[PDB]
């Protein structure tokens, strides 16, 4: 056996030429892919904002059509997705982690353009889903189908493109590199086994993604916090507690993300139409939120910044948690396409300035400041729900680029895993891949 | 509002020695801040979080305590080590300082060197007549002036002032400055100043006279 | 790195002084800084804390806006107003930054501070008055001298010798105030053979009576 | 099929007891690391103290500069050779190897050896890295928990081991997230899975951080401060430098090996001719720190120096070249030391140089050759150890410049690819290969 | 964000003098800041750039020390300081803080300008005469009013009417120059029911010179 | 050093035309920028990388290019576009800018109006009299002023200065002024300022007396 170690040892990272160029082509076509999607998406919550300009006057008649707009948009969506592609839905994550078990298949003729325009729907209409959902699983059969177009064979071929347009796409939808390869080999990769991934190939692609959005999206960041303050070392135990609590929250937000997909299925039964009308329902109940209270509709980026800078009242924070705790299930247990990733970072962040607030004043000899408890648990909920704190605090730091926070940034993050290990909780994308793999057995 | 209560209030101490000074919380305090002030200098941030040593501070100090009481040692002071030092906390807010200890170079007897002044010409060419009978450079700190106007004891009108302890010679040092009147000058003669100290049985006297 | 202070002075009962302390060699954001006082005799006393974007001013426990403490991030500088003084407000004001080793703040860095007076009185001159041996002056092998500074008011006086090159043998005790007014003595002991035959100068200024003047110490007559 | 939705389910469920003991083993590595730290320093200094003391006599002087790292790197060697030949070398490779299970881990031996051998060579001043020995240390520690509390299993025994690696490599460079990543990326068992707790790994790696700041808070290792940005039309500039440590890497690794050879001829196996080859090199060293420290070393204190631009384009590559010398000839020598650090320190200095030349031949791209340099300070750990993952990540995490974040990998990815097709391998992993192959032989 | 060049003025043939832009609206380090000047009627010509720690200059094909750029970070300001002067340099100075999309750089924001006449002459503030209607003042709906400025050197005047207050309806004239001096007229078109009854002034300009004249406009009594 | 040299140096156009102006370079260029310069102001940044709008930048303009022969357009110009727009590189160092094209508007016919002044008290104060003559807004620019002096012509000491077409009206403007000793003005009375433009065949005429 150790005869055979020596034999791989001086083998080891030597991927095929051709995996490598295939991983660079599929990088930069998820890159310009992403690019447009963002671009849509945006277009169209913009042409909703010239409609609401276009009746400014009546009131009434303004909160119709903030909704009616939305409604339009994600029902366009909900069918797209029931009509053509039962997996475009849900964050579409999950579908990919299966994807490189080979236990789900990758029907890119049909999910590419679906959940595609599928989401500028639910986007465009102004939901609480992330970007990341529709461009990792856009990402996977970007790189299947370049995968079958070339003919390429093989299991590293064949598992190194489809993890690469994954982590490309997740990449290029957070504009942080480092987080879209981290997110594959800690989360992504199959998880029991070896796998035979090409590491190497894969960075290729998520620059080559990477760079596709520089070239249309700088000058300009996502999330702008600035530089916030330091952190001494009597003030770490704080951000333990912190991770605490978000650690015996997070298996509870994952009993009803899951729960909820299964009440909101009866209110349709299975019926395309009751479900593409609850559908409007939800997506026009959020483009009218996103008028009379953005902060509880939306992605969740515009107002991480805000949250930050402490430029909330304590209680409109609470008010926006439990809101968009609402929003955000009603938008992913329903089905809709789209990740429920940023919004949980966009809670995370919610959550965070809260207990800053709340720590500031007890605690006025540490001179802290809210915004560090934002950014420390910015990335907390990734960490108990999807179960994935490597990629979370990288993620975080990544666009936060608050570096001298890492370590209350980790000290919040684990207490956040640990948390949700003893309190029962699950791999949040892992049990969605569980509950639609045993769904094949289960019905046999 | 911890109430820090340092310890001697003022004391001595010969160089090469060893001194140690307290520090009380009235509660809990942790890692007590210690500042060094010589006359006319602001604070100097010493020792910090108990035991550290300030980038600079001569490995002379060590500081030290725990919960309700702490303390700062010189182990072999010099003579540089003639300050005040200030124990502060702040792990509970809000900050506050120590009463203070007053560190003072100890040093062997010395005799006042008596000087006495007449009026001013340029005060006298308007009323005023003081008379100034400096006392410079002694050692215990300890001293007494007296004023005789033609033999004949004399309090109204003195004005002492002493010095704080000289960074070199260790000593002390008062000016006694008696005023009267052009006039209530005048009208006399004899003007005695006698000082009396430790390092003397009979007092040292140093008189003038106007004629 | 310096910490200097100005504004302080003799305000009168019921007055209000906005001190300044402005900084130098340091970036100023970043970090907190707060103002310290003294009162004479007495011991230092917190007077509160600003932090970089001045998003949280505290102080010690006064009463609704005895004390506004602000700084300006652009001037590189921080204010205190003290409003409404009285007497327990005359002392010498100090400006500090704040920094940690472990994360129990201390006082890091302080400046020299500038002196604030409550009072009544008025600004006055003082007169020097040069004070050189009587007649039967048993000139030995040293001899002292010194100049009284006397009716002034309020502090400080400055004094020095021949400019400040004669500073071995220099005494200049603490001004004693009795009745509104200000009063102090100096003295300066220098060598026989040195004395009749040069020039010994005392070099008394009162900043605020807008004064100054060099007494030349010469023999009595 | 049906075991995944089992095994799902069940995922990220590690022992509260393997956890707990990751807590105790980083802990220990944290404070090891910290004392060995404080060790070398207090030896490096008391030979100033004694350049000092003959700061007269130039020739007297030359000596003692000498005489003292030469008597520091005997004792070094010494202890190896005669109690531990794996304390020899980097000491990550052992580590690989018992992850695979195909080396030992005799703490028993190693940790006192290793420790008080380094101190010898890091004190005398020699041209090596202090992770090597605390990953090393570092895994013995985790071992030597293992045992002492008897934890059974694969699980408890990889993962202790992890850790303890990781742990260690994090309080090298006060870099937690680097530590994490070298074992998830070089570390572990390359080719087949592998029973070790991640998450239980963190808490080590935290664990040590949080006791090297307990001691070492208040000033970094590597500032450079801020530097600027990289605009795209720039991007190209540094897959050529990445091309370039590409092709050189491999050569670099062919000369560290090689080395390792003809250094074992002048001694052929026998203690005293390598103790003493130990203490010629070691007082070689002891003396470049006081005629040319740039040549002499760790490597830290000159990188920003050299990123900062005070470095003439020829006293760069003298100091290259110089240290490509002093480099090997510490490493090949067979010291306990990583030869990790040093390849920072140069590559840095390669980066510096290209930076220069990039900056005339394109004034119209306004670049700053500190840009290059933090570009191609991780590209070594790029082309040799094959490791770039850990590499961006280590550097963005000392030089804190994350705007520099796509030309640092575009220059490491463009190392990595030239290093595959120019036939290099991962040094660290070919120096296994050469133990185990010498072993069954 | 406003770059705001001063220093300019008169040079005699063979001199030097130091223009300076004081920056302010933003983060001075981290950017290139540059310089570009016109010559009247030509076009633009790049003299000089200086990355953020002043470890980078260049300038365009030009001798020696034509020119010299300097930076203060401290005190947010850019210099510039040609020596040996001639015609060739006599022009409209402006500073730039330079920038990128892509990378290919260019002028982010000008600053307003600064000019440097080259000659011999002597500086000469300018008179100002109020220019108010005829006394056959046919006050028809809208009055025009205006100041003349003339005789001075050099170049050039500021016109405001009530401080800028009064933006529209205002003219000015390009100045002509007559016998080594400049003139030039300002007229300001305001509502006759406003001007008898209010105040209209004009507040004249001349940098060089450093003096300013405010003429109020009077009716012809 | 790249010498860029920009086509129309001077165009005129109607609003609501489609204009486009040309800049070439002798060698190679890439993401050319262009800048705009109002009368009395330094330029602004306008249009960079060949073809993005800054920000404010009408979407009006267009920019594109390639290479050697770059252009800058307007699709419907608008009068509030009369300025000078200069194409610069730095594709090459060093940056070079464009010769410049003033774009002139065309709108409708445009009768002046005249003002005349009395040579103001104090200028007279010391020995002037300048007698100014205003032509406010008008459009072709084409103007002709004369002066009579108690009813006879004048041509010496008379001076004219346009200022350019206005940014927002597109019309012009000018001050033409004569100047004479105090004396040699009071020496006469009738001061008649005369503008002959293509909007009237009969000039527009205005003058004061002294009496």
């Amino acid at each position: 056996r150790r005869r055979q170690l020596i034999r791989q040892l001086l083998e080891r990272d030597k991927t095929p030429l051709a995996i490598l160029f295939m991983a660079a082509v599929v990088g930069t076509l998820v890159g310009l892919a992403a690019v447009a999607f963002d671009k849509g998406v945006a277009w169209l919550q913009n042409q909703r904002m010239g409609a609401l300009v276009h009746t400014a006057d009546n009131y009434p008649l303004l909160l119709t059509v903030a909704f009616l707009c939305s409604a339009v948009l994600a029902m366009f969506g909900y069918f797209l997705v029931r009509k053509y592609a039962p997996e475009a839905g849900g964050s579409g994550i999950p579908e990919i982690e299966g994807a490189l078990e080979d236990q789900r298949p990758v029907r890119w003729w049909r999910v590419l353009p679906v959940k595609f325009f599928g989401g500028l729907g639910t986007l465009g209409g102004g939901m609480v889903l992330g970007r990341e959902g529709p461009t990792v699983q856009i990402g996977g059969n970007i790189g299947r189908m370049v995968l079958d177009i070339f003919r390429l064979k093989g299991d590293e071929a064949r598992h190194t493109l489809l993890a690469t347009g994954a982590a490309a796409g997740l990449a290029a939808a957070f504009n942080a590199p480092l987080a879209g390869i981290l997110f594959i080999i800690e989360e992504m990769r199959p998880q029991f086994r070896y796998t035979l991934i090409s590491i190497k190939a894969v960075f290729i692609g998520v620059i080559m993604s990477t760079i596709m959005y520089r070239i249309f999206n700088h000058e300009v960041a996502l999330i702008d916090v600035g530089k916030l303050s330091d952190a001494p070392l009597n003030t770490l135990w704080l951000y333990l507690i912190l991770g605490i609590i978000f650690g015996i929250f997070g298996p509870i937000f994952n009993k009803w993300v899951l729960g909820m997909q299964d009440l909101l299925h009866r209110v349709h039964g299975g019926n395309i139409t009751k479900w593409v009308l609850m559908g409007g329902a939800i997506g026009g109940l959020c483009g009218l939120l996103g008028f009379v209270a953005p902060a509880t509709s939306g992605g969740g980026f515009n107002l991480i910044p805000i949250a930050t800078a402490g430029n909330f009242s304590m209680g409109m924070l609470v008010f926006i948690f439990v809101a968009r705790v609402i929003t955000t299930l009603l938008c992913f247990s329903s089905g809709a396409p789209g990740g429920i990733f940023a919004p949980m970072l966009a809670l995370g962040t919610v959550l965070g300035t809260a207990f800053g607030m709340v720590a500031v004043e007890l605690f006025p000899q540490y001179h802290l400041e809210a915004g560090t408890f934002a950014i420390a648990g910015m990335g907390a909920l990734l960490a108990a729900s999807i179960r994935a704190p490597l990629t979370g605090i990288i993620l975080v730091l990544e666009m936060t680029d608050n570096y001298q926070l890492i370590l209350p940034m980790i000290i919040t993050g684990l207490g956040a895993t640990l948390l949700a290990q003893f309190t029962g909780g699950k791999p949040l994308y892992s049990a969605i891949l569980a509950r639609t793999l045993a769904k094949q057995e289960a019905e046999q | 509002d911890i109430v820090l209560t340092q310890s001697p209030a003022i004391m001595s101490a010969a160089p090469g020695d060893k001194v140690t000074m307290t520090c009380s919380a009235s509660s809990s305090v942790s890692y007590i801040h210690w500042y060094q002030q010589k006359s006319g200098t602001s604070p100097k941030r010493w020792i910090y979080d108990t035991s550290k040593l300030t980038s600079g501070v001569p490995v002379r100090f060590s500081g030290s305590g725990s919960g309700t009481s702490y303390s700062l040692t010189i182990n072999t002071m010099e003579a540089e080590d003639a300050a005040t030092y200030y124990c502060q906390q702040w792990s509970s807010h809000p900050q506050t300082f120590g009463g203070g200890t007053k560190l003072e170079i100890l040093r062997a007897d010395a005799a006042p060197t008596v000087s006495i002044f007449p009026p001013s010409s340029e005060q006298l060419t308007s009323g005023g007549a003081s008379v100034v009978c400096f006392l410079n450079n002694f050692y215990p700190k300890d001293i007494n002036v007296k004023w005789k106007i033609d033999g004949s004891e004399r309090q109204n009108g003195v004005l002492n002032s002493w010095t704080d302890q000289d960074s070199k010679d260790s000593t002390y040092s008062m000016s006694s400055t008696l005023t009267l009147t052009k006039d209530e000058y005048e009208r006399h003669n004899s003007y005695t100043c006698e000082a009396t100290h430790k390092t003397s049985t009979s007092p040292i006297v140093k008189s003038f006279n106007r004629a | 790195v310096r910490l200097l202070e100005s504004g302080g002075g003799l305000v009168q009962p019921g007055g209000s002084l906005k001190l300044s302390c402005a900084a130098s060699g340091f970036d100023y954001s970043r970090y907190w800084m707060s103002w310290v006082r003294q009162a004479p005799g007495k011991g230092l006393k917190w007077i509160g804390e600003i932090n970089p974007v001045s998003s949280t001013i505290n102080y010690t426990p006064s009463l609704k806006d005895k004390f506004i403490i602000s700084r300006d991030n652009a001037k590189d500088t921080l204010y205190l107003q003290i409003s409404k003084v009285r007497s327990e407000d005359t002392a010498l004001y100090y400006c500090a930054r704040l920094y940690y080793g472990y994360g129990y703040w201390y006082f890091d860095v302080w400046g020299a501070g500038t002196t604030v007076t409550v009072s009544s009185a008025k600004t006055t001159p003082p007169s020097v008055y040069p004070l050189a041996p009587g007649s039967a002056a048993a000139a030995a092998s040293m001899v002292t001298l010194g100049c009284l500074v006397k009716g002034y008011f309020p502090e400080p006086v400055t004094v020095t010798w021949n400019s400040g090159s004669l500073a071995a043998g220099v005494h200049t005790f603490p001004a004693v105030l009795q009745a509104a007014l200000y009063t102090l003595s100096s003295s300066v002991t220098v060598p026989s053979s040195s004395w009749p035959s040069e020039t010994v100068t005392c070099n008394v200024a009162h900043p605020a009576s807008s004064t100054k003047v060099d007494k030349k110490i010469v023999p009595r007559a």
